């Protein structure tokens, strides 16, 4: 009976909310009240990467922490040397409508996808000199919004079809599908151990998915508008989301509750991208106000700005050692800050 | 690079060649003009694009038509099943008892699971078509959702039912099929090449992918003129033309397209010439005050309703009446694009 | 797969002119810089010429500068080497060598078979020296080869530009290690390299019969590209 | 001295209005930082030229009508014509550049970007300056203090003139050449381009690709207005530059003689004023054509 | 005024 | 719509039996992790210019 089912769902939601309420001894801001503020964060463009002729939608740093890839709507995927501003490679894409970009943790491979509904894997370390497409993964019915390599042979992609898929790159078939979410999934983030990931969707819910079992362990619903960005805390026991509503929200995985909100009365635009610092003390968010903000993640007070760009900051990525922060934008320039 | 090493200089030489190639690609890219075709119910049917393609001279080989066989048969079933549900909606009983059992058999048919027309179904559908009540419900297309080409298919059930059946070009044209994703059509006129980006089949939140086409020359629209009387069953008594008007207003009000021209095509010109005689526009729209039997007056009233939605009053909304046999749809798109460019130039030179 | 096959050698009367050409197959030739290297009949091997990708840069060896010319037909996938005023020091085997330079690439990775040229009858640069020419070792024993440099090969950017190659009898040279530590693709992990600024050592653990041959160190810090005399490993 | 007082009082009023307008256009180009592009480059170059003309050429003229002697001196007499003629050249030639740039945009709206446009356009502005500078060079070389004999007052006064009396063909050749270079040649090109611009702008108004003619009535009117304004731009420039050249040519043919009469006095005042009016009708007319540029102009004011 | 600089001068 | 609602109620009932620790414990863990890796973080405490790879 649909009546009994909807009543049972409401009762279970009531139980869940009561359980979360019971396990709330104190707020995070109450515990970190007696901590020393970060202080003003002043960062300067040490480099500026020019060459893209359209809006830059996605960027991904390499594990070496010197090479980075970036994707743009002129149909070009560009691998760059950060230290010397040199262009190591320039890959022509078949579909110019690309929304996501990823760099293999080994360094051999890059992945790009977009409104064509295909995730393309290209090999950089091939023996004829050219960068050629290794495999085209085509199972999703909506646009590809994010992709993140798990190994050299496993990639997890999020789609505007409400579903996340874990693929086998060699075979070419998706081994697992995560289908719980109802709205379009916009962002994906892999845990440090690569056994769990979190996805944020257009229905304002973020879900923690187990990669090996294929089910959803937890769901969080603190936001009131689309979640456009998601990122794990370095520990792996927390994560942060950024939404079209101006707020960034931090969610624990063990307490199963929202911990803080990072908002300012002046800030009313959307949050395109979010990322952490290596220690997890700074949270860097890119906004549609044309500028990026830097929040002390433990006191939730703004500590710095990155105001170089004159259009929307589309992508923000920090290095694995924390040396620098790259920010891409719709004005077609990347900037490295330190 | 005096402080640079021998390999560092070779790396800089590679980054310079890459920059040259990027610049040459950008030069090649800007000579192309992006036209965004918006997906309406007329564009969802997607027969006009096929017919306009036949005009360009692209055709179908036998392989392509074997592609559309299964779609033809799938369409007969889809139309028939929809007509049955319309009968149930309109409380019209079947004139013949045997038809009730045929209707049931038709209902249990699964649309996608069909690859070959089956011999029991060929007779069931034929006898159902022979029912006078079924002909009466077919007479009342406008009250429910139905394929435009149901009569042509159901009239020629015998040729489709033949085990050896190759679809004709006409059968290929009218297989209404939804599309998976962004489909791009490149066309070149007078040394200017355009790309028509059809976004009709995306079927995902438009708020999350609309800004991709922020910078385009024109946003083309396609709406049908014979849509004023049609009310779809899925809507609760909502006119389809009022639905197309809401979509038009919503799109043109987008801040992304503030610098983009709006081109509107009004389709099904012939179907209005026949529809106006038996259907009075005044009944559906009270404002209309005209001859009440004139297709010319109805066309101008409809175009007026659409153009009135413009929220600027300084931006032109180009228009054309397309009959599905038009051979001037490419010339109009060029002349509208040339005039879009002319006005943009006048604005940048501070003349206007 | 990747094949470079040179042609144009033969018996040339002294004072004449000959044109060599290496035809490339199986790789993006236009994106590879090219070198010509040559080996004397019984001596080691010396660098001759270098044309860049896109032909923007050309360097010649002091000895042949002004009598030699290097050119590349990038569309036709060929590399030419015009030679004029042929002296008797031009009797050698000429090997086409492809190399690509970006962050992390391996130059000098593929060498051609080579053509034979016979003609009938170290100032202000780096000299690389190997003070040994014959080390016969039985299989199964670690072998360390040494090579010394005039100045430090360690550049300011952090790279030491020393390459180690191998020449099997009857076979072209083949890259083993580039930039003093990195191993080329397809070489067994038995070969390892470790060197200070001026002194370098290549160690082959678990020696096998295939390793026997002449080993050449080379520098790339400055042009001219100077090789070594070569250390030969033989059977006992 | 009431007539003498009137000459600076009017001259100064016109100079003030022109300086205000040209300076505001210079302000707009630098302040917005996004107004910088191919069309705005050739408008700033013209306004710069007009600033030079108004700032230098006019006060010297007022001095010539108010002072019996040359205040600048010999070196000054060699400096002043080199600036006057250069400014005249830049202004008259950047106008032709604007007329061809507009023709290219309006009549052929294909490949407007044309690869490195900003560079080529900047280069063209600098190239006009070199030709203007060469013409001003002979004027400066021959510009010396020479004696002139009035036949009425019978007085030999020495004044700064652009060539020596000794030569009786050099005056005539120089004046005729200046007329063709700074009037007939530029006017002929401006007429050919603007006529084509107006022809096409009208042809476009009745060929608009809209089914409903009513919905676009306003637009049609605007196009029909733009054509008339461009034809008016061809007429103003002609009118103002005809008497200035006519008086100069006449004085250069009757060079030995010095004609002091009421007709010549008033015609000289009117001719130079008409010539100075062009520097101010250049920006102020564009100010009238555009409402967005009007908004920008008022914001800078 | 013995001398009149306006009667003879340059183009402008 | 029977299957969808069955799936929903089953999934919610499974999500409820997750073991949850109090928010004080997670706050302490997050703070302690930040204290432990504070020195290694360049953006929070900038590196002297000789060690900085960008603009050495």
């Amino acid at each position: 009976e649909l009546d009994q089912l909807r009543q049972e769902a409401e009762q279970l939601k009531n139980q869940i909310r009561d359980a979360r309420k019971a396990c709330a001894d104190a707020t995070l801001s109450q515990i970190t009240n007696n901590i020393d503020p970060v202080g003003r964060i002043q960062m300067r463009t040490r480099r500026t990467l020019r060459g893209h002729l359209a809006k830059i939608y996605a960027m991904h740093w390499g594990t070496d922490s010197r090479l980075l890839v970036s994707a743009s709507q002129d149909g070009k995927l560009i691998i760059w040397d950060s230290y010397t501003t040199n262009k190591v490679h320039a890959i022509p894409l078949r579909s110019s409508w690309v929304m996501t970009c990823a760099y293999a943790p080994s360094g051999n491979y890059v992945a790009c996808g977009g409104l064509d509904n295909i995730c393309s894997i290209y090999n950089l370390k091939t023996r004829e000199g050219n960068v050629r497409v290794s495999r085209e993964l085509a199972g999703h019915t909506g646009y590809l919004s994010c992709c993140r390599f798990l190994d050299d042979n496993q990639i997890v992609t999020s789609s505007g079809d409400t579903t996340c898929a874990l693929w086998d790159i060699e075979t070419g078939q998706q081994t697992t599908t995560f289908t719980g979410h109802t709205g379009d999934v916009m962002s994906l983030s892999l845990a440090p151990d690569t056994r769990l990931f979190v996805s944020g969707a257009c229905d304002a819910s973020a879900k923690l998915w187990d990669v090996r079992e294929g089910m959803c362990r937890q769901t969080f619903t603190g936001h009131e508008s689309d979640i456009n960005a998601i990122c794990f805390f370095p520990n792996g026991n927390a994560f942060a989301t950024g939404s079209d509503d101006a707020t960034c929200r931090l969610f624990d995985l063990r307490a199963d509750q929202e911990l803080m909100t990072y908002s300012h009365d002046n800030i009313i635009c959307g949050i395109t991208s979010v990322s952490f610092s290596k220690s997890g003390r700074l949270l860097l968010a890119g906004y549609d106000d044309f500028n990026c903000n830097v929040w002390d993640a433990l006191k939730a007070d703004r500590a710095g700005v990155l105001a170089g760009h004159d259009n929307r900051v589309s992508c923000l990525g920090v290095t694995d050692d924390g040396m620098a922060v790259a920010t891409g934008s719709w004005d077609s320039f990347l900037k490295i800050w330190n | 690079g005096c402080t640079l090493s021998a390999e560092d200089k070779a790396a800089v030489e590679r980054s310079k060649m890459i920059d040259r190639n990027l610049r040459e690609d950008g030069e090649k890219a800007r000579r192309e003009l992006k036209l965004l075709l918006l997906g309406t119910g007329e564009s969802g049917k997607s027969t006009f694009i096929k017919q306009m393609r036949i005009i360009h001279g692209s055709g179908y080989s036998d392989e392509d038509k074997r592609g559309f066989t299964k779609l033809v048969y799938q369409n007969i079933f889809t139309a028939m099943q929809a007509m049955i549900r319309a009968m149930d909606t309109l409380k019209i009983p079947y004139k013949y008892e045997h038809n009730k059992a045929h209707a049931q058999l038709v209902r249990e048919v699964d649309v996608e699971k069909v690859s070959a027309f089956e011999n029991p179904y060929v007779d069931a559908i034929k006898s159902l078509w022979n029912d006078p009540g079924i002909q009466e419900c077919y007479d009342r297309r406008r009250e429910y959702q139905l394929s435009d080409s149901t009569k042509y298919y159901l009239n020629d059930l015998d040729r489709v039912a033949d085990p050896a059946y190759l679809p004709t070009q006409q059968d290929v044209l009218r297989v209404q099929v939804p599309t998976t994703g962004i489909i791009e059509y490149p066309f070149d006129l007078q040394s200017v090449i355009f790309r028509m980006v059809d976004v009709g089949g995306l079927r995902s939140e438009r708020r999350k992918w609309i800004h991709c086409f922020e910078n385009v020359t024109s946003i083309m629209f396609l709406v049908a003129l014979s849509e004023y009387d049609q009310v779809l069953v899925e809507s609760d008594n909502e006119n389809r033309m009022e639905e197309s008007k809401a979509l038009f207003r919503t799109i043109i009000t987008y801040p992304w397209f503030q610098n983009s021209s709006v081109i509107l095509f009004l389709n099904k010109k012939d179907l209005l010439e026949e529809k106006i005689m038996y259907s009075h526009l005044v009944d559906y729209f009270p404002e209309y005050d005209g001859p009440q039997r004139d297709a010319q007056a109805a066309r101008e009233f409809i175009l007026k309703m659409f153009v009135d939605l413009n929220p600027d009053s300084d931006k032109i909304i180009y228009s054309h009446f397309t009959c599905a046999t038009d051979t001037e749809n490419i010339r109009f798109v060029f002349a509208a694009v040339k005039d879009t460019i002319l006005q943009l130039n006048l604005k940048e030179y501070n003349l206007v | 797969d990747v094949q470079l096959v040179e042609s144009g050698g033969g018996l040339v009367q002294p004072g004449g002119s000959r044109k060599l050409s290496c035809s490339a197959s199986g790789f993006a030739f236009s994106s590879f810089g090219m070198h010509w290297v040559r080996q004397a009949p019984e001596k080691g091997l010396e660098w001759v010429a270098y044309i860049s990708s896109g032909s923007g840069t050309i360097y010649y060896a002091d000895t042949v500068k002004g009598r030699f010319t290097i050119s590349r037909d990038d569309p036709k996938n060929t590399l030419f080497l015009q030679m004029t005023s042929l002296r008797s020091e031009d009797t050698a085997m000429y090997y086409c060598v492809r190399s690509i330079y970006y962050y992390g690439s391996s130059p000098f990775d593929f060498w051609g078979q080579g053509t034979t040229l016979t003609v009938s009858s170290g100032g202000s640069d780096i000299v690389m020296t190997q003070a040994t020419s014959s080390v016969p070792v039985t299989p199964g024993e670690s072998v360390s080869i040494s090579c010394r440099s005039s100045k430090s090969l360690l550049h300011s950017n952090g790279n030491t530009y020393l390459y180690w190659f191998l020449q099997r009898p009857g076979q072209s040279p083949q890259l083993l290690i580039y930039r003093m530590s990195n191993l080329a693709s397809g070489v067994p992990d038995r070969f390892s390299g470790s060197g200070s600024g001026t002194a370098f050592t290549l160690t082959i653990s678990r020696l096998e019969a295939e390793d026997v041959g002449v080993y050449y160190c080379m520098q790339h810090l400055e042009y001219p590209l100077t090789f070594g005399a070569g250390t030969k490993l033989e059977l006992k | 001295p009431g007539i003498l007082y009137v000459i600076p009082a009017v001259y100064g009023v016109i100079i003030l209005i022109g300086l205000i307008g040209n300076i505001t256009l210079i302000k707009i180009f630098c302040t917005v930082k996004s107004m910088r592009n191919v069309p705005n480059l050739f408008i700033s170059s013209l306004a710069l030229g007009d600033l030079l003309l108004l700032i230098t050429c006019a006060p010297v003229d007022a001095s010539r009508y108010l002072a019996d002697r040359w205040l600048f001196g010999r070196i000054g007499c060699k400096l002043i014509p080199f600036i006057q003629l250069t400014s005249v050249g830049v202004s008259v030639f950047t106008l032709t550049a604007l007329s061809a740039d507009r023709y290219k945009a309006i009549v052929r709206p294909m490949d407007i970007q044309a690869s490195h446009a900003l560079m080529k356009a900047c280069l063209k502005a600098a190239f006009i300056w070199i030709i203007s500078m060469l013409l001003a060079i002979p004027e400066a070389v021959f510009s010396d203090l020479h004696p002139f004999h009035e036949e009425s007052t019978n007085q030999t006064f020495i004044s700064c003139a652009p060539y020596p009396h000794s030569n009786e063909l050099h005056p005539k050749i120089h004046s005729m050449a200046s007329f063709l270079v700074f009037y007939v040649i530029p006017l002929s090109i401006i007429s050919v381009y603007y006529y084509f611009i107006a022809k096409n702008l009208i042809q476009s108004a009745y060929n608009l690709p809209v089914e409903g003619n009513i919905h676009v009535k306003k637009q049609i009117e605007s196009r029909k207005r733009l054509a008339k304004t461009v034809l008016v731009f061809v007429g103003l420039f002609a009118f103002c530059w005809l008497p200035n050249h006519v008086i100069y040519l006449y004085r250069s043919y009757h060079y030995s003689e010095v004609d002091t009469s009421m007709l010549h006095f008033v015609t000289s005042i009117c001719a130079r004023l008409l010539a100075f009016t062009n520097s101010c009708v250049n920006p102020f007319a564009l100010y009238l054509l555009s409402k967005s540029f009007r908004k920008q102009f008022n914001t800078q004011l | 005024p013995r001398g009149n600089h306006w009667a003879v001068g340059h183009l402008m | 719509s029977i299957a969808q609602a069955r799936k929903l109620v089953e999934q919610l009932k499974m999500e409820a039996n997750i073991d949850r620790i109090k928010v004080s414990k997670a706050a302490a863990d997050l703070m302690a992790y930040c204290e432990a890796h504070a020195k290694e973080d360049p953006l929070l405490t900038p590196v002297p210019a000789s060690e900085n790879p960008f603009r050495e």
